[PDB]
């Protein structure tokens, strides 16, 4: 029926799709989620959203993923979207893995998750996923790499990105305290602390309230490892202990 | 199967889809190709370094085939699916003929599913426009550009995206056998193009070169820089 | 495979040997053929191994589904009607000769299904290469209305002479009793043959295998 | 297989044997060949037991569902038609010889013979199976037009008895039964009951 | 309280407070036809008692019905749009049947409301076709819970009751067997046809004839599904 | 055929509104609690009939998947039946499988997905019912909730439907991480009570508990004990 | 003969707290050999094993398809798969191809991932699953392995007493098979520790 | 049948094959190729039924080459052996089997040489030598008796030519001239045909 469609899948007088740009608002309302790539690994802090006190811990991680044995990923918008968008990640990569025996390419599985987002954006009548995934990992190819994709199927490399709440600032501040070059896993692992205290303006980081991941690569094996509340507490110390001594 | 009529005639005669598919092109990076003698040049503004970013995944001159390549303008998600249908296309092409395709073969084919896009249901026309360039094998350079609409016609110099009528302008009064002679005098006139639109100048410009019989050559930003400044 | 089944007095009773053979070699020298597909309802199996134990799990999974939506125990007559309507379908193609048996709210009953689709509801039953063999003796000691153990010495007696007389037979006896008041599965019912105690040792001590390369991974 | 039916002025009597064989192996010696389709409408089945079961399964529920539809008892015919129409369709995939006798209010007793390859036939008298070959010069010397239930019943206890005694296929115990407007009357005549005919000696 | 925001009233999607109008005013087309269905369970009986209205001295009275035989030991009474009531009861019959070739045994009435329940849900999930406008009010004896009387409604909700009414006068029936019921249930006994032809009579003010009423009862002793003759009706409200 | 588009899209705030409505259906449902003690799970509803005139034996709330799965709802139970029939088949699907029982966070992931497609398929509205799935495995009791969204949540005790945010606070001062099963039905029954209106009875409220023996709905007599104390 | 095509032979040991796991290394046509250290025997887990003998495609798409749907099922459910869930999911993929089976036969040895306690089995071609508390062989050796470890197989062995079982009668069985052979590996895996070894064997 | 061989150095893989093309009793070409080139460090040798070895090596090439174009970089040896064993294996049980045999060689900057010998049911196995036909009975054995892990591409030229001298003194089939090809950090390098 003509009368009760939307026309998802349309221009606009003036070249837009407003499904895909309405998407996109959604995922700057939600949890700020900043990956940041050092020389010895790379890293994804996420801020937490489910923080109510009756919440039962009983998952690896609420915003962080791993698709792979290298690879793995943070989402910033609809959650439902981001369980779909991550079960058909996951197959991409063990797709790839059967028919040449090797590790997906990094950028190869966001360009296939890319692929299937741009589609919606172009046929079939319905909306478009309103999820924006931040991506981390390792291959043989070009290393430590972070990708940020987003509801229009449109991904970009990068060496420090935000996305979510308070994104705008984040990058700000990446842009201005990132050094590309002679970025240490211990100073990504701190600007990540320094970006987070100022996205969330909720006080100040409450360690149950952030979640971060780092990959980095031990004895030619890749290693996801989300950092334990009591690494993440340390760091929160160090950070306002640093912050004093500078005043 | 979603089967409603995105584009559909208008009173006046106009597909507002398609028209509002170039109005994407418009608002894209300023794209342009001048077609030398033995070498086609293909340079695009890169709008914003982002510095954070990581240049080799935001590269919108790609290599359809050995042969060809191509540059584009409007969105850059509807351009990785031509992209890729060109290049299995080419594949395609040399597994039932056992030759390279021809510039203008590829050019026809990205320019009749751009059309099939305008003309099924359930579908939206793609909201680029490229420009396909390459040698064929007599060894002619070639410069194509295709239109969201599946148009496509073959030229000396042409610029897509916005600032293109600006650059068109430029290349109407610039281009000549003069500014041709050599591939040195080809890429800067290019440059001079493109720095009629680009505020930057030399940081936010990237281009490729494709000679005779030789790979696609993207020109490292060091590169870019010296005929900046010789064209200065 | 010598599988068999009897309707007692107070519910039924099916037993079966605990041998499977790839060709003329022992394979499992126990194999359970009997099946649970509903907490009243038990499937002795004889056939193609997978066969019998995939057709006894899908049925088992649908009288499931069919027991959680009508909230009462399933009927017997529902499973043979499932089997029987799958079996049919295949032709023969899925070689599941089975023993079906349990008690509802209508009493004890017990079925015999074929490869093909055909049951049979009957007093006693048998199925396998032992199938004659049991059958003799039922033919010759099954009266009606019987007690459990007097049921279950039939039952095992009838496994006996499949187990004794079949080749393709052998090893334990399981027997599973169904009673409208209790369902006891007696895996291990009847040890009727064992291997001989070992003569000599030929254990090889540490050093008779010569290697010729060694990894010891460590793990954590 | 012995299976047999006999039409009588007010109703039907249908016979059978009791034998299931694999090979020569009885895998069933008390099998009843005589299914029920309707009320006062019966089958006797004769061939494959898993093809002639699953085809009187389905005439049961499409003949229950256009009874309950048409609301009114359902015809011999109609439950023969829906027999010829499987058996002839599925005729190079099925081997099932059927009877369908039973009583109608419309058109009395009927026996009809739907054969192997999808045919059906009204009849008098219908016999069917292995052993249907035996008796075919009996039931044709010894049928007379006017017979009663009583009449009928030992015609078809007698028929089924000798060719019981010459097909190896064909034993057990014999199953009878009479359908009338009144109802359906079944009876198994086991050992003496079945009857008895005296060999020779030389 | 009503508010509407797209087409909340047109097609089955959640209002701005989550309702569902379109289902709501499927619930408005079981009163359209202007009869009510009253159904009530005793100690070993249900009956189910509806008003019948032949317009015309030309139509044939024989035709005009409400009650439906779904199996032998199923029976049903319509209330609603006549041609969308004939859809459902033909699903019904078709289920039941699937059931007994597919299980081997009768289909329980809790079970044949559920299935058409679950049917009438897809409805009100996809906006392709609207609600269907009737409730079916099913009478079956459960071998182990005897007497059953269940209704199912436009929305996809069954239950099962130990007394019921749809149509007109649904609210008016409920509240008289809402006190019967509640003294000592609608006294047990196949003269609970009382209880329902009185609580038909009492909200439909009119003192029925035995051509006026359709009175359908299933019992432990016949369990089959019976439409009781203008000469039982007629004994029974003699009685009374 | 039907229509293929969705009838669920975002809005200029990036919302969908859709789901919102049919959170608003859940929230107008009957109210229900899920408590996760230490050695099992309670879920309880307040079923209220409208009338003496229904069978409260009839139909259930509070209803079985596998053996150690229960699941409880607040908002359309035509839309809950849908998602348990969906739940048990799921959950078979992996057992003639995996040939073990399926996980509890397995099979709120599995319903969750089927929740998500009512959202993005076309002509189809979001369900409007909210989950809540009590399960024991490994030796552990889980308790998930599911929104109509296709979000699903791990919680130690929550309220759903009308006076859920006051109950959902009851709770957070009445939890505590060591209780029993037996503690835990009593602060279950008190959540309903604070908003029930009128007198909670073994047949105005239906529980259900999940142990190491596995999942089971206390009989009316079983709360009849409860309600006692 | 489909299965004595490519030849092979695999032998799964339950010891003490330990499990062995050996096959042989002979890639081979027919009466030809192409290679002497073809890989039978897959890892689907830190202390779990696969041993696969058959067509030796239908050993490496078994293999290949099997980490397909193990490595989405551990990172799904976020945890290592128990041997007896590998059996289950093994006789899923071979019965899935029940009318036109691969022929290739598994064995399974394998520590449970929490109580670390020894699991062996054997599944047939078209996937029945046959748990062992001794041994489980599969090959074109097969009889010449049960008659070896029938006579040599003893309760509760120590992993040095598991190693000379499983290599002795893996030896002398290949032995007297001439399409198996030209190598032998065994891994003993035990709960801290996955010893591997090559042994000397006959290469004729 | 036809022949392929391949034999792997410690930095380089030589492999030759047959320059025959027969109809029945009749050689209709003497200069036949049989080495397709996926990459510019990747050949297949493929041999088999008329038809399928050109359209599965075709078809495996130009997928091959779709991958350099779509991400910029090529297929390793390994990853192009386990692609071509997947399809070759995934049309086995198919109506459309291709009857292939064939010999994969390559050369990664990182893993090195490699030859990868697969039969027409898609068995794959790495091989330090290996070969392809009728002739590999007559050929195997002279490499399994002078092959050393370390021998230089000039002693693994001559192997091959002991190996091809043994077709022309035992073999029943009139093979005269091979195709004879290596690949190395440098690339696949066409050398002299060995003719008799
Ligand atoms: C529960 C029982 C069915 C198990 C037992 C009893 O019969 N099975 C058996 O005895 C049969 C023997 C055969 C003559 C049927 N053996 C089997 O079924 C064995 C299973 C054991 C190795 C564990 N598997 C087997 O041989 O299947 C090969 C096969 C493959 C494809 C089609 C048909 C048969
Ligand atoms: C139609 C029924 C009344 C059966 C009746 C036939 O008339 N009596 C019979 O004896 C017929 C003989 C028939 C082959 C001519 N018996 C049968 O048709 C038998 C019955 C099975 C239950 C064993 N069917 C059969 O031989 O194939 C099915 C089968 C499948 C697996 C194992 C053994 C047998």
């Amino acid at each position: 029926s003509r009368r009760y469609d939307s026309r998802t899948t349309i221009f606009s007088p003036e070249g837009r799709l407003y499904q895909v740009e309405y998407a996109m608002e959604a995922i700057g309302h939600a949890g700020t989620c900043l990956g940041i790539l050092a020389n010895d690994g790379v890293l994804l802090a996420a801020e937490r959203r489910n923080i109510h006190k009756l919440l039962d811990e009983v998952f690896f991680s609420e915003k962080i993923y791993k698709l792979n044995e290298d690879m793995a990923c943070s989402v910033a918008g609809i959650t439902s979207d981001a369980n779909v968008l991550t079960n058909e990640l996951r197959l991409i990569a063990q797709r790839y893995l059967l028919q040449y025996q090797e590790p997906i390419p990094c950028e190869q599985l966001v360009t296939a998750l890319c692929d299937i987002k741009q589609a919606y954006t172009q046929f079939g009548g319905k909306r478009p996923f309103g999820v924006s995934l931040l991506y981390i990992g390792w291959d043989k190819h070009y290393g430590f790499q972070l990708y940020q994709s987003d509801p229009s199927g449109n991904y970009g490399g990068w060496k420090a990105t935000c996305i979510g709440n308070n994104s705008a600032a984040a990058v700000s501040m990446l842009k201005q305290d990132y050094k590309e070059g002679e970025m240490t896993l211990k100073s990504a692992l701190a600007l990540a602390i320094k970006v987070l205290n100022k996205t969330m303006d909720v006080s100040k980081l409450s360690a149950e309230k952030v979640e971060i991941a780092t990959l980095t690569r031990e004895n030619g094996k890749t290693v996801i490892r989300v950092l334990k509340q009591k690494e993440v507490e340390q760091l929160i110390k160090k950070h306002e202990e640093e912050e004093a001594k500078a005043e | 199967s979603y089967d409603r009529a995105i584009t559909v005639f208008s009173p006046d005669g106009h597909l507002f889809q398609v028209e509002y598919a170039q109005e994407a092109v418009k608002k894209g990076s300023t794209a342009v190709g001048v077609r030398g003698r033995d070498i086609v040049v293909l340079g695009v503004e890169k709008k914003s370094v982002a510095k954070l970013q990581d240049e080799r995944t935001v590269r919108k001159i790609c290599a359809l085939d050995d042969n060809v390549c191509m540059a584009f303008a409007g969105l850059t998600a509807d351009a990785r699916i031509v992209i890729n249908r060109a290049r299995v296309e080419c594949q395609s092409h040399r597994l039932t003929v056992e030759d390279p395709v021809t510039v203008e073969y590829i050019t026809r084919y990205i320019a009749s599913l751009k059309q099939r896009y305008t003309q099924s249901n359930g579908r939206r026309p793609f909201g680029i426009s490229a420009l396909i360039v390459g040698f064929d094998f007599d060894g002619t350079p070639r410069l194509y550009q295709t239109d969201p609409s599946g148009t496509y016609h073959a030229w000396k110099a042409n610029a897509i995206g916005r600032g293109a009528k600006s650059v068109r302008e430029f290349l109407e009064k610039n281009y000549t056998d003069e500014a041709i002679e050599t591939d040195d005098l080809t890429i800067k006139l290019v440059i001079k193009a493109l720095l009629e639109v680009v505020q930057s100048g030399g940081k936010n410009i990237e281009l490729a070169v494709m000679r005779r019989d030789q790979s696609l050559k993207i020109l490292n930003p060091e590169e870019i820089e010296k005929y900046v400044a010789e064209i200065e | 495979t010598t599988i068999a089944g009897v309707v007692y007095k107070d519910g039924i009773v099916l037993g079966a040997d605990t041998r499977a053979t790839e060709g003329m070699v022992v394979a499992d020298k126990n194999c359970s053929k009997i099946h649970f597909i509903s907490p009243n309802i038990y499937c002795c199996g004889a056939g193609t191994a997978a066969d019998t134990d995939m057709t006894t799990q899908l049925i088992s999974s649908n009288l499931e589904l069919h027991s959680l939506s009508t909230g009462r125990l399933p009927r017997v007559v529902t499973a043979n009607r499932m089997l029987k309507q799958m079996l049919f379908r295949y032709q023969g193609y899925i070689g599941a000769a089975l023993v079906l048996g349990g008690v509802d709210v209508t009493g004890p009953h017990l079925y015999s299904i074929y490869p093909h689709g055909s049951t049979d509801k009957l007093p006693y039953v048998t199925m396998g290469s032992g199938s004659l063999a049991a059958m003799a003796v039922f033919e010759d000691k099954f009266r009606p209305d019987m007690e459990e153990e007097e049921a279950k010495n039939l039952v095992s007696e009838a496994i006996a002479a499949g187990i004794f007389n079949d080749l393709g037979s052998g090893s334990n006896i399981d027997l599973c009793v169904i009673s409208k008041n209790k369902l006891d599965f007696l895996r291990p019912y009847t040890v009727p043959n064992k291997k001989g105690t070992r003569l000599g040792r030929y254990r090889c001590e540490k050093g008779t295998t010569a290697v010729l390369t060694e990894k010891i991974t460590p793990l954590e | 297989t012995t299976i047999m039916a006999v039409q009588f002025d007010g109703g039907v009597v249908l016979g059978a044997d009791s034998r299931t064989t694999t090979g020569s192996y009885i895998a069933n010696r008390v099998t009843d060949k005589l299914t029920p389709i309707h009320d006062r409408i019966f089958c006797c089945r004769s061939g494959s037991a898993a093809d002639t079961q699953a085809v009187a399964d389905a005439v049961t529920y499409q003949l229950g569902f256009h009874s309950i539809e048409l609301n009114e008892p359902p015809l011999v015919h109609t439950a023969a038609s829906l027999f010829k129409e499987m058996c002839y369709r599925y005729r190079e995939d099925l081997m099932a010889g059927i009877i369908i006798a039973g009583w109608d209010p419309q058109e009395g007793g009927q026996v009809y013979s739907v054969p192997m390859g999808g045919m059906m036939v009204r009849q008098s008298f219908a016999i069917g199976g292995s052993g249907s070959s035996y008796i075919y010069g009996y039931v044709d010397a010894t049928y007379r037009e006017g017979m009663t239930k009583e009449e009928c019943l030992q015609f078809t206890a007698n028929a089924l008895a000798l060719a019981m005694e010459r097909d190896g296929s064909s034993g057990g115990v014999i199953r009878l039964a009479a359908i009338a407007e009144s109802g359906v009357e079944r009876q198994v005549l086991l050992g003496d009951q079945i009857p008895k005919f005296a060999v020779a000696t030389l | 309280r009503g508010s509407s925001a797209g087409f909340d009233r047109h097609i089955t999607i959640f209002s701005p407070e989550g309702r569902l109008y379109q289902v709501e005013y499927a619930f408005k087309a079981i009163n359209q036809g202007g009869l009510t269905s009253v159904a009530v369970r005793g100690k070993d009986c249900a009956v189910i008692v509806t008003q019948k209205k032949v317009p015309d001295k030309l139509l044939d009275s024989s035709t005009v019905t409400h009650l439906f035989k779904i199996t032998e030991n199923i029976g049903c009474v319509m209330t609603g749009m006549t041609a969308d009531s004939r859809s459902q009861v033909q699903r019904a019959r078709y289920e039941a049947a699937n059931w007994k070739y597919k299980y081997g045994y009768e289909i329980p009435v809790d079970m044949l409301c559920k299935r058409i329940a679950d049917i009438s849900q897809v409805y009100t999930q996809n906006a392709e076709m609207r609600p269907l406008g009737c409730c079916m009010i099913l009478i079956g004896i459960d071998e182990e819970q005897g007497p059953q009387v269940y209704k199912c409604d436009p929305a996809g909700y069954y239950c099962g009751f130990k007394a019921t009414a749809a149509g007109v006068k649904q609210t008016e029936s409920t509240s008289f067997l809402e006190k019967k019921v509640k003294k000592k249930f609608d006294w047990t006994f196949e003269q609970t046809v009382e209880t329902a032809i009185t609580c038909l009579s009492t909200v439909l003010s009119i003192d029925f004839k035995p051509s006026e009423i359709e009175v359908g009862v299933v019992t432990v002793e016949n369990p089959k599904f019976r439409i009781l003759t203008e000469a039982e009706i007629d004994a029974h409200l003699v009685a009374l | 055929r039907g229509y293929s588009f969705s009838l669920t899209t975002f809005s200029p705030s990036g919302k969908l509104v859709q789901i919102e409505y049919a959170l608003a259906a859940v929230a107008g449902g009957a109210p229900s609690v899920g408590i996760k003690a230490a050695n099992g799970v309670v879920l309880a509803t307040e079923k209220k009939q409208k009338s003496i005139l229904y069978d409260e034996r009839s139909v259930h709330k509070v209803e079985p998947i596998t053996k150690h799965i229960g699941l409880v709802y607040s908002g359309m139970g035509p839309d809950y039946r849908v998602l348990v029939h969906r739940a048990r088949k799921l959950a078979q699907q992996y057992y003639l499988v995996y040939q073990e029982p399926i996980p509890t966070a397995q099979l709120v992931q599995r319903v969750a997905s089927v929740m998500q497609e009512y959202t993005q398929s076309g002509g189809v509205r979001p369900f409007g019912v909210s989950l809540l799935i009590c399960g024991w495995n490994e030796g552990r009791p889980y308790l998930f909730q599911s929104d109509p969204s296709g979000a699903y949540f791990a919680w130690k005790a929550t309220a759903m439907g009308k006076n859920y945010v006051n109950g959902k606070t009851f709770l957070e001062k009445r939890y505590n991480e060591d209780l029993e099963l037996e503690d835990a039905i009593h602060t279950a029954i008190l959540t309903l009570k604070e908003s029930f209106e009128g007198q909670m009875t073994e047949d105005n409220i239906e529980v259900g508990i999940c142990n190491e023996a596995g999942f089971r709905r206390l009989t009316p007599t079983e709360v009849k004990d409860y309600l006692a104390a | 003969s489909i299965m004595s095509y490519n030849g092979g032979a695999v032998m799964a040991m339950k010891g003490k707290n330990c499990v062995a796991i050996a096959a042989d290394r002979r890639f081979g046509i027919q009466a030809q050999m192409v290679t002497t250290d073809f890989q039978k025997i897959f890892p689907m887990g830190d202390r779990l094993y696969i041993g696969l003998a058959g067509l030796a495609t239908d050993v490496q798409t078994v293999a290949q398809r099997l980490k397909f749907r193990l490595n989405l099922y551990e990172l799904k459910e976020g945890r290592q798969i128990k041997p007896y869930t590998l059996m289950s999911m093994v006789a899923n993929l071979l019965y899935e191809k029940r009318f036109g089976p691969y022929y290739t036969e598994p064995v399974i040895a394998g520590l449970d991932p929490k109580t670390f306690k020894p699991f062996i089995c054997s599944l047939d071609l078209i996937g029945c699953p046959m748990v062992t508390d001794d041994f489980v062989v599969s090959g074109t050796c097969a009889e010449q392995m049960y008659g070896m470890c029938e006579s040599l197989w003893e309760p509760n062995m120590d992993p040095d007493h598991l190693f000379e079982t499983i290599s002795q009668a893996m030896l002398n069985a290949v032995d007297r098979d001439a399409v198996s052979g030209m190598g032998v590996i065994v891994h003993i895996i035990e709960k801290d520790k996955i010893t591997t070894r090559t042994l000397k064997a006959r290469m004729d | 049948m036809e022949y392929l061989i391949g034999i792997q150095g410690p930095d380089y893989v030589l492999v030759a094959s047959d320059r025959v093309a027969a109809s029945n009793i009749v050689q209709m070409k003497d200069d036949h190729d049989k080495m397709f080139k996926m990459s510019e460090k990747i050949l297949l040798l493929c041999v088999g039924e008329a038809g399928d070895t050109v359209q599965f090596a075709e078809y495996i090439q130009k997928n091959v080459q779709l991958y350099k174009m779509r991400n910029g970089y090529e297929l390793s040896p390994t990853a192009a052996a386990n692609f071509t064993r997947r399809n070759l294996a995934d049309c086995l049980r198919s109506r459309t089997p291709y009857h292939v045999n064939l010999l994969l060689a390559g050369y990664d900057e990182h893993e090195g040489p490699a030859l990868y010998y697969m039969d027409y049911l898609a068995a794959l196995a790495k091989a330090p030598f290996a070969a392809h036909g009728y002739g590999a009975f007559l050929t195997l054995s002279i490499l399994d008796r002078y092959y050393t892990p370390t021998i230089s591409r000039e002693r693994a030229v001559e192997l091959l030519r002991k190996c091809l001298e043994e077709l022309q003194k035992r073999f029943i089939l009139n093979l005269p001239t091979f195709s004879v090809r290596i690949i190395d950090k440098n690339g696949i390098h066409d050398l002299d045909n060995i003719s008799f």
